[PDB]
Formats: structure tokens, sequence, C-alpha cells
């Protein structure tokens, strides 16, 4: 009854976005990923000079 | 009817369905098939911060990526020196039940929270030389698993009880619920931009929300038990979620799908808790199996082990720097690991 | 090492002696869990020995013990009970008087006997209502077998030592009663955990002497299970 | 041979060598039983180097008591460790803190070295003789009066849940203890009982053979009274 | 869980009740059965592992009804011979929370999210 | 938070007073606590210290042995004996309030001080005095011997203002981080060996005396100060 209705109305409104192409979407994380490869330091070690551990 | 509006949502689901088919032009696993793997990742337990007398439950960096608090059994808030193993504050709690805690942005202030129905804000710079307490934060029907500070006087909340909460501290009333999950909320984590939150409650969905209009924007369905842990990608524009099932996946808030699966058939125990690096290349996850694990998040390949813990890790965070990694558990220890050059 | 990176360091040495006198008393503390249901009277047992978590003290022997009652919370617990891990024990309060409830009791302690994070925590049974349970079946109205068909097998077990007073089908129905749950408690557990079972009226106080005892006898067991003479 | 026993000194004192290794390496065995065990096996150092000293006449023989008292009193702090645990168990956690521990551990060794270099002082005397053949008397019968009454009640809790596992493991730690120094603290009552008897001169004469028990059970006791804990199985 | 396959049926009848699968893993949970009855709660009814091998009853439908496992076709079954006024319920098709676990808490809980929507079983 | 001093006025050449420092609001238990004097026309000059818990002990070498300071935790005071006094024992002695963990404000509270009558790093301030007038920047020059500056990043400087009738507050710690209630518009930059102290707009209430002190190593030593005259 209300909650059913309430389930409609929320699928509803979840149901009317725009998604994009996937592919895109996997690419703006691999363009962040090479964008900010530079620093990290876990995937990149630092000079132990630098390092405060 | 209930009959109709049951066809109806049966409809609508269907009709989500395929549009989330649509969108799937490529998989991330076939774009990643040419991208050069990392190596084996390797770290090596830096420090080790002893003093928590049982369980850790939680812990949360600060954002100079020096001092750490950390939420244990035994009723403690510990802020550690990370860089020379110090202790600055011991902050004996009320409830001994804490399984949630964070830092506030400012340094100004902690949270804890726990079986006790109450985020617990804490006041670090005070006149008269000690730690107090600022607020406590009432309204739930449901253990407290996840707060994070948005400002100084905005704290969001995540309950047992099937609602997240948006909280202000000066008052002490709830600005605005969240009613949108069936199970128990288990993790939260606030995307970078500080307007919106995501948030897995133990029946498969993982829901982001807007903190201004309080609406439920998607809900993604990917996953076959309970969420126990969430992260924000670095650009707001991602997430990943750790589960009972013993897989991580990787959700992306404009195509809604799931991009990958990390899984390996060896592991059967679940995760507990999930962070990132700086870059996004690295997923590290806490499993049940004594040990946390650095998977990758573009190419999916389990790509380095942190086995130096005793018992059951059960929380893990990286710095704003991207310098140190932590991980805590249940042999009552909280090591910084960190690489070597 | 820097003048104020000196004091520093005795601050944290400070702030870790204080620690390890917390870590005595915590030591020197025994936790325990009280579930039940609703009508099980485990808060009558409680008057003789918002908030999510409720939290009784008690001492027996000079020795301290922690009973964590959990209070405003909702029906599921597969995710709260994992905080109950490394607990000396936890306390079930069945109500032996209703038979159209004693098998939800029973679905409940086998999830609770079988629980990953409690496979090495035992219980200990305090069935409660004996004296509610005394009228049912002496006035009978209700039968027993009818929930439970093998009640018609079942006879009083040798080892039984009742009170004076006591009709021998009240003591072969309360012993069953009592035996289903121990029936569940011997299938699995290697050794690691077992129950104890007892028999609670409201009107029984040495409650505390029988945690006592049995914390007692559950330390014992696994210390003596490492040694390895058990 | 000399080379076989020797060989047997080294494997023997590599046990201890990876039994401290697992100790201090995995932060969360610091319990007071495991320093007890590392207390052992720094004993079964200083008693295998003993018979690594054969390879002065006087130093050849001044530290074989102040290493086998030690070997012996912490025998007996495990047992009476193991007696509090299991019979005052609810108040042991709380008084029996790592504190007390570091006071006694220390002193046994301090009561040791102190008999081992008093032992030169009277070394031609009858208190060289009584006092080491103390130690095996008083040191089995509260290795026994323990061990088998802990037994007394691992039997009245297998009831209610004579063992077959119980014995198997008390005649272990103690027949192991008994077959191995009993025999020397005998040689050391027969050098006063017996020192004309033809049949004591070839007991005597077996010497070696006696201390190769005597430095062979350096191998035993971290086989069992170290590496039988669940923990530290694994590391 | 798509739960259906019963309805109206007189008394002594038989039932074979159908638990539709979709996508969870099948072969990696342990399942139930879950009846609520009118002016009643939730009771749990009958349980089935992962094996096909282990199997519990209730007492009040022990030796009347069976369950039964499909692996191959992702389905579960619940046969039906000598149903009667007590048995008059709505059934639902249960899913123990996680895998490779023997422990199932929340199966008869107030609101619980791996359940089926409910098949209708009444007697006349 | 209130430090208040006592003590006495009048003493001849030779004997012993004792001084007190009675805290009320703040967790005395936790604070380091300093003495500081200042003869009648002269500047700051440290005296002792004690640390939180009573545990390392400092004196100054003019004072070296004649001088004792103690504590007393659960009565909230302070204490410094003063035996065999001498004429460079006239000064007016302040009681100062100080903690050490990371990313704290040294010497944040100093107390009103008490008078008293009897009938090594070397730091300069050279230009003592210099005429100001409201809305013009001024810059406090401070000079130092040894480079303050420690291998963890600390540079160890502070900054006092003590106006024409006041006690000295906390301006700038570390010559670069602002103290609990100063105004924004102070500043403070330096170079290791050179330090200045920059107040962008001079209001009516900044005059007075500028002190720089360093905390790199006991003893701790003060300038002449600096008078800004209206």
């Amino acid at each position: 009854i209300a909650q059913a209705r309430k389930l409609v109305e929320q699928l509803k409104m979840e149901a009317n976005i725009d998604r994009i192409k996937v592919s895109k979407a996997a690419a703006d994380l691999m363009a962040y990923c090479e964008a900010h490869a530079k620093e990290d330091p876990l995937l990149t070690p630092v000079p132990a000079s630098e390092n405060p551990f | 009817e209930l009959d109709q509006l049951r066809q109806e949502a049966e409809q609508l689901k269907n009709q989500i369905r395929d549009a989330r088919k649509a969108c799937a032009d490529a998989t991330l696993s076939q774009i990643t098939n040419n991208i050069d793997p990392v190596g084996r990742i390797q770290m090596r337990t830096r420090r080790t911060l002893r003093g928590h007398l049982a369980k850790i439950y939680a812990m949360h960096w600060g954002t100079d990526s020096r001092l750490l608090v950390s939420a244990s059994q035994d009723g403690k808030l510990i802020i550690w020196d990370s860089y020379t193993t110090n202790k600055v504050h011991a902050i004996p709690l009320r409830s001994s039940w804490v399984m949630t805690c964070a830092y506030a942005p400012s340094g100004n202030y902690v949270a804890c929270g726990g079986l006790d129905n109450i985020c617990s804000i804490y006041n670090l710079k005070t006149r008269e030389g000690n730690v107090r307490v600022s607020r406590e934060l009432a309204g739930h029907t449901g253990y407290l698993s996840c707060c994070r500070f948005l400002d100084d006087n905005q704290i969001v909340t995540s309950s047992g009880d099937t609602t997240c909460a948006l909280w202000d501290i000066e008052t002490g009333q709830q600005t605005t619920t969240f009613t949108g999950h069936t199970g128990d909320v288990m993790s939260l984590s606030l995307a970078p931009d500080t307007r919106l939150f995501v948030s897995g409650a133990c029946d498969a969905s993982a829901k982001l929300w807007d903190v201004r209009e309080g609406m439920c924007r998607q809900t993604f369905t990917g996953h076959e038990s309970d969420i126990n842990a969430i992260c924000f990608f670095p650009n707001g524009n991602a997430f990943a979620t750790g589960s009972d099932d013993a897989t991580c996946r990787l959700f992306d808030l404009r195509a809604d799908q799931e991009l990958m699966t990390y899984s390996h058939d060896n592991i059967i125990c679940g995760i507990t808790s999930v962070s990132f690096s700086k870059s996004g290349r690295l997923l590290l996850a806490g499993y049940d199996d004594f040990n946390c694990n650095v998977w990758d998040a573009l190419k999916a390949d389990r790509a380095g082990v942190l086995a130096g813990h005793d018992n059951r890790v059960s929380c893990l965070g990286v710095t704003d720097d991207g310098m140190a990694v932590a991980t805590g558990s249940w042999d009552s220890f909280l090591k910084i690991w960190n690489g070597s050059s | 090492l820097s003048a104020e990176d000196k004091a520093a360091v005795e601050r944290s040495k400070m702030i870790e002696k204080q620690l390890q006198k917390d870590k005595q008393v915590y030591r020197a503390t025994h936790r325990l869990l009280l579930l039940g249901a609703d009508n099980s009277g485990k808060s009558t047992i409680v008057k003789q020995m918002t908030s999510g978590i409720f939290e009784t003290k008690f001492q027996v022997d000079k020795v301290n013990f922690h009973m964590f009652d959990v209070g405003a919370q909702r029906d599921e617990r597969r995710k709260w009970i994992q905080c109950f891990n490394d607990v000396t024990a936890i306390i079930f309060v069945v109500d032996s008087s209703d038979y159209n409830r004693l098998q939800e009791a029973l679905n409940d302690f086998k999830s609770i006997w079988n629980n990953r994070w409690l496979r090495t925590i035992s219980v200990i049974l305090f069935l409660n209502k004996q004296d509610l349970l005394a009228e049912k079946v002496l006035a009978g109205k209700s039968k027993i077998e009818d929930y439970f068909p093998e009640f018609a097998r079942y006879t009083t077990p040798e080892d039984a030592t009742p009170e004076p007073g006591e009709d021998p089908r009240v003591t072969r129905a309360k012993y069953f009663i009592r035996d289903e749950f121990l029936r569940i408690s011997t299938a699995s557990g290697d050794g690691r955990h077992y129950c104890y079972p007892h028999f609670t009226c409201s009107v029984d106080t040495e409650n505390a002497r029988r945690i006592f005892n049995d914390c007692r006898d559950i330390i014992q067991r696994m210390h003596l299970r490492q040694y390895e003479l058990l | 041979p000399e080379e076989i026993f020797f060989t047997i000194s080294i494997v023997g004192v590599l046990e201890n060598l990876i039994v401290l290794l697992a100790v201090f390496k995995n932060k969360n065995l610091q319990a007071p039983m495991y320093f007890f065990i590392c207390s052992l096996a720094i004993s079964d150092m200083l008693g295998s180097l003993y018979k690594i000293l054969e390879n002065a006449d006087d130093i050849i023989d001044s530290l074989f008591v102040l290493s086998l008292l030690g070997s012996i009193f912490s025998l007996s702090v495990i047992a009476a460790d193991r007696y509090i645990t299991i019979f005052h168990a609810l108040r042991y956690h709380s008084i029996v803190t790592m504190r007390r521990t570091v006071v006694v551990l220390t002193v046994i060794w301090t009561f040791c070295t102190g008999t081992g270099i008093t032992m030169v002082i009277f070394s031609h005397h009858v208190p060289t003789v009584i006092t080491f053949t103390s130690l095996f008397p008083l040191m089995l019968v509260f290795i026994l009066c323990l061990y088998v009454h802990m037994f007394l009640l691992a039997r009245s809790h297998t009831r209610k849940i004579a063992n077959m596992k119980g014995a198997i493991t008390l005649t272990i730690l103690l027949g192991v203890f008994i077959f191995c120094w009993a025999p020397f603290v005998l040689h050391v009552l027969l050098m006063t009982f017996c020192p004309s008897n033809p049949y004591c001169a070839c007991y005597m004469s077996l010497f070696q053979v006696n201390g190769m028990l005597i430095m062979c059970n350096a191998v035993i006791d971290p086989f069992i009274y170290a590496f039988r804990s669940p923990e530290l199985r694994d590391a | 869980l798509q739960e259906s396959g019963g309805g109206l049926v007189q008394p002594g009848g038989s039932l074979r009740l159908s638990c539709a699968a979709s996508g969870f893993t099948f072969s990696n949970y342990k399942m139930n059965w879950v009846r609520q009855a009118p002016g009643k709660g939730l009771e749990w009814v009958s349980d089935i592992s992962q094996s096909g091998a282990s199997i519990s009853y209730t007492g009040s439908v022990k030796g009347r009804f069976t369950i039964s496992r499909d692996n191959a076709k992702n389905t579960l079954y619940l046969q039906m011979n000598s149903l009667k006024p007590e048995d008059t319920a709505v059934y639902y098709c249960a899913r123990c929370p996680a895998p490779f676990t023997r422990d199932c808490f929340d199966v008869t809980s107030t609101t619980y999210a791996y359940r089926g929507q409910g098949t209708q079983v009444t007697v006349s | 938070v209130q430090l208040v001093e006592s003590g006495g006025g009048l003493v001849q050449p030779g004997g012993s007073r004792k001084l007190s420092c009675s805290a009320s609001g703040f967790a005395f238990s936790s604070f380091g606590m300093h003495w500081v004097r200042q003869a009648p026309e002269k500047g700051l000059e440290w005296v002792a210290y004690i640390s939180s818990g009573s545990g390392t002990i400092y004196y100054a070498d003019t004072v070296k042995g004649r001088f004792t300071i103690s504590r007393d935790d659960p009565k909230n005071t302070l204490f410094l004996q003063m035996t065999s006094l001498r004429s460079e024992d006239t000064a007016m002695y302040y009681c100062v309030r100080s903690i050490y963990y990371y990313g704290s404000s040294p010497f944040d509270f100093w107390g009103q001080g008490t008078t008293l009558t009897v009938s090594d790093i070397v730091m300069t301030q050279a230009t003592s005095s210099v005429p100001v007038t409201p809305g013009e920047s001024v810059s406090i020059s401070c000079r130092s011997s040894k480079s303050l500056l420690h291998s963890n990043g600390n540079t160890y400087l502070y900054w006092f203002l003590q106006r024409p009738g006041q006690s000295p507050q906390l301006l700038i710690y570390r010559m670069s981080n602002l103290a609990s209630g100063v105004p924004d518009r102070f500043s403070g930059s330096g170079s290791g060996t050179a330090f200045t102290l920059t107040i962008s707009r001079l209001e009516a209430e900044d005059v007075g005396v500028y002190y720089c002190m360093q905390h790199l190593e006991y003893p701790l030593t003060f300038g002449a100060g600096t008078k800004l005259e209206l």
C-alpha cells in the first residue's frame, strides 16, 4: 500500500538519470591514475630521506 | 492495488536493468588488457603502535597525515604521533562498545560511536588543557556504525537502524534523515566535493545520497550479501565495496553498473575495511583471514599482501599525502605500513 | 631529540603508565552477555543479579563481572553479535512454559551456538519460570507431545536429581525441555566450549554464585585443554 | 664418539634458537608462561655450553651447577604457574602480572648463579653433595604433587563432560625429567655412599654416558614444555 | 527469490512449493522455509544445507513434509502430503545471510532482505 | 584559567622564603610549570622548571644550588624555595604554564607575579627603543647566537608582550604560529639565526616591551626587550 507507493516513487525518481557510456566511465579512472601517478608513494617508492616512516 | 503496484515496480525494475545494460559498451577488463600491470608491492611495517588492551574497531587519519585516532573495545580513543609513536591524548570513553571513530578535518574534534546509539563529539583544543565532550547526538534506534565530519559543525552518521543522519553539532538536531535502506548500514564515505556520500547497508545494496536535497539518487544492487566497507575513489566519481561474499566491486556514479569484481577463488573469508591510495591505482582491503591485500584497481590483479597481523584486520586508512598506510586489527595493535626504496 | 620532543616522550610514558593500570583492571574483569526473549524474564534475573546497550555490575568473591543486556536494538543480530567475541560466557534465559515458542528459542540457540565468532564461547542456560511450568503440566490442559512428537520415546534420565515434591511426569517433561538444548550443544563445538544447564525461578537468588562457578569452570577447562591434561 | 654428541648439541641448541626467534617476534605472546619457557631455553643454552666446554679443569666444571640449577628451578616455576592458573583461575590474571613475573624470573637465575659460584667454596666437601642431591627430591615431589593433582581434576572434569590423553602427557613431562636427571643425582649420592664398591666404580666409569643424557634433555625440554602451546605451534 | 507454487487445497492434499532463485550463487547458501500464519509471527519450518544431505525439521511437520534442493536448476522445493488446519499460512523461502557458514540468525526477523515475496496456502 | 602567586616583600640578606602558585581553572596535573623572574628595570630571566609528573627538573646557573622547586598536584599548588638570598634576587617572579605535545602552545599563560626585595645561547635585541604611530607596520628584530632550528623541523622561538603594567602574553610560538586569542595582525618570520616580529596595524593596546625567547635547550634565556613608546 503506502510502502509500495513509496517504493514506486523512489524507483521512478532514480530511473530518470541520464547515464553515460561505461567505457568513458572507466577511461575517466584510468586518466586519473595516469595523471596522479607520480604522487603515489605506495605505488612508487620515495627516497628514504623524505620518508618519515 | 498491491498487485498493480508490484507489477509497476517490476516493470520499472526491468526498465532500469535494460537501461543499465544499454550503456555497457565496453568493460574495464578489456580496456586494461593493454595497460602495464604494477609489480609486486611490498610494505614492511615501519612502526607498530602498541597500547590498546583489546580489539581495534576503527581508526582515522588527520588532514595533516601525521596524527591518528584509534577506537578499541577497551573504551579508549588514543591519538598517536605516527612519526614518533608517541601518545598525545588518551580519551576515556563512556561506552566500551565503539564501532567507529573519525577525526575532524580541522584537527579540533574527534567522533566515536557504537552500540550506544550516540555519536559523541570530543573537543581537543580547550583552554583548560584536557579533552572534553562537546556534544552527544541522540536520535537513532540502532547501533552507530560510521561517522564522518564534514565541517566542525556538521557530521553524518550511519546506524543499524535503516537510517543515515545529518546533524548540526551546535544545536543537536537531525537536519536531514535518510530513509531508503532495508538492512543495517555498515559503512559510509564522504566524497571529496563534500556534497554527496554513499553507504552499504546489509542488503546487497549501495546507495548514493545528496547532502542538501536529502533524496537517495542511485541504488546499486550488484552484491550477494552484506556490504561491510565503502570508500570513495579520489575522483569522486566512483566507490568500492567489500562484502561478506569475499568480493570487492567497483561502482561508478555515472555508469550505474559494476565495473570490476575483485575475487580470488582461494579467498573464502569476507571483507571488512576498504581504503584507496592517492592515484586510485591501489585498492587495499582488510579480510577476516588475518591479513590485508593490495588489489589493483584498473587491472584487477592481486598484487600485494600485508601479512603481519595475528588476528582479523578491522580497519584500514591511507593518509592524505599517500605516504603512509595504517592497519589496525583484533590483535590490539596498529601497524603503520610503508614502502621501501 | 629536542627538549620539547623529550617532554612529549615523557607525556607518552605517563599515558602508558595509566594504560597499564587500566590493563590490570581490564584483565581483572570477566564480561558476559545476557541473551533471551521478551517474555524470558531476563530483566527479572537482572533485578536479582534509546539506550542501545545496558550494563549490569556485580561482584562475587571479589571477582569483577560485567553483564551487557542489549536494549534498544532491532531484531537482527548478525552484525552486532560479532562484538562479543572474547567474552567469558553468554547467558541464555529460556521460558519453559511457552511450548509454542520453545521451538523458536531453540532456533535462536542453535545459531548462537554455531556462530563463527561465538565458536569458543560457552553458554549458561537459565531455564526460567519453572514454577510457572509446574502448573502447566500439573493442571494439564496442553500436551507437550503435540508440539514435540518425540516426547513418546523419551523418559526421565537416571542422573536426574529432583527435589522432593515432584510429579514424575513433571520431571520427565522438565528434563526433556532441558535435553533438547543439550542435544543441540553436544552436536558441535569440538570440545572448545560447553553448555551449562540450570533451572531458575524468580525466587532463586543464587544466580550470581552459579555464574561464578561456571566461569571458573570455563577458565579451568580452557587452561587444562591447552596443557592437554583434559 | 665425540662428534655425534657434539652434532646432537648443535641440533639441540638450534631448537632453542628457533624458539627464541618465535618469541619477541610474534608480538602477541608476552604472557608470563612464555617468558618462563624462554627462561627454560636459556638454561638449556647454559647446560649445553657446559658440554661444548668439553670440546682449565676447574673451569671445566665450574658452571656445571649454575646452569643445571636454572634448568630445574625454571621447570618448578612452570609447574607452579600452571597449578596457580588451574586452581586459582579467576584470581590469577589480576594478581600474577608481568611485574612479579620479572622479579621471579630474575631471582631464579640469581639463586642459581649464587649456588654455582659457592659450589667452588666447598668443592671437596659434603654440602656440594647434600645441597645438590636436595634438588632431585624436593623438585620431584613438587613436580609430582602438582601435575598428578592436576590430573585428579582433569579426570573429575572429564567425567562430567583417568582420561587417555591425561596420562600420556603426565608420564611424559614427569618421566622425562626423572629418567634424565635422576642418574646424575644418584651418582652424586654414590660419591658419598660407596667410594669403595667396584660396582660403584663401574657406575662412575659411565660418567660420560650419564652426561650424554643430562645434556640431551635440552632437546626434549623445548620439545615438551615449550612447543606445546597452540599459538606457538604455527610460529 | 520468486516464491510460488501453492494455493487452496483440501485437507490431506498434496502441494509442491517452488522457490525461484535468481543469481546469488545458489550452491553455497544454507536455506530455510518460513511460514507466517494469521494472528501469528514467523517460524522456521525446514532446513537444507548446501550438500543436500543435512536436514532439520520442527516436529509439527517432521514426519509429513520433506525439503529438497535442486542445484542444477537453482530451485528449492517443499513436498506436501498431509496438511491440516494448523498449516493455513503464507510461505516464504529464506536464505542464510553469509555463505559457507553454519549460523543463520535473522531468517524469522520482522524485516529481512533475502526472503521471497510469499506464497499463499490455505486449508479448507 | 588563572594563576596567582604568593610570597613576601621584604627579607634581609641571607635567609630563606617560600613562594607559591595556586592554579585554578585547568588540568594542572598535565601541565609542566616554569618560574621566570624580572629585575626591577631589566628583562626576564628563567629560574626553574618542573615537568608534568615531577620527573624532569632543571635550574638556572645563577641559582643552581640554593633554590628548590616542588609541586603538589592534588592541591594544585606550585612551590619554590629560595635559601641564602642575595642582592641579585630582587625581582618580580612569574608563574608560567607550559604543555608539550604535538602542536602545543608552551608558555601560554603567565600569572601576575609576586614582588621580592633584598636589602648557553645569548640573544640580543639592539634598537631597544623606537617611536611608534598607529597605522604603520612595525617590525621588531631579535638576534641569536646558535641556529634555533632543529632537525625535526621546529624552530623554537617565542615572542611575548609586556604591557606597561600587566603580565606577559604569548604572541607567537616557534616564530610562526599565532597563540590562542592573539589578533591576526601579529605575525612572525625568521631565518634560523635572525628573527623579526611584524605588527601590521599598531593599535593603542600594542604598546609595551617585546621579548624574544629560545626553547632549543635548557637553560632558557631572554633578550633585553624592545620598548614601543607611544
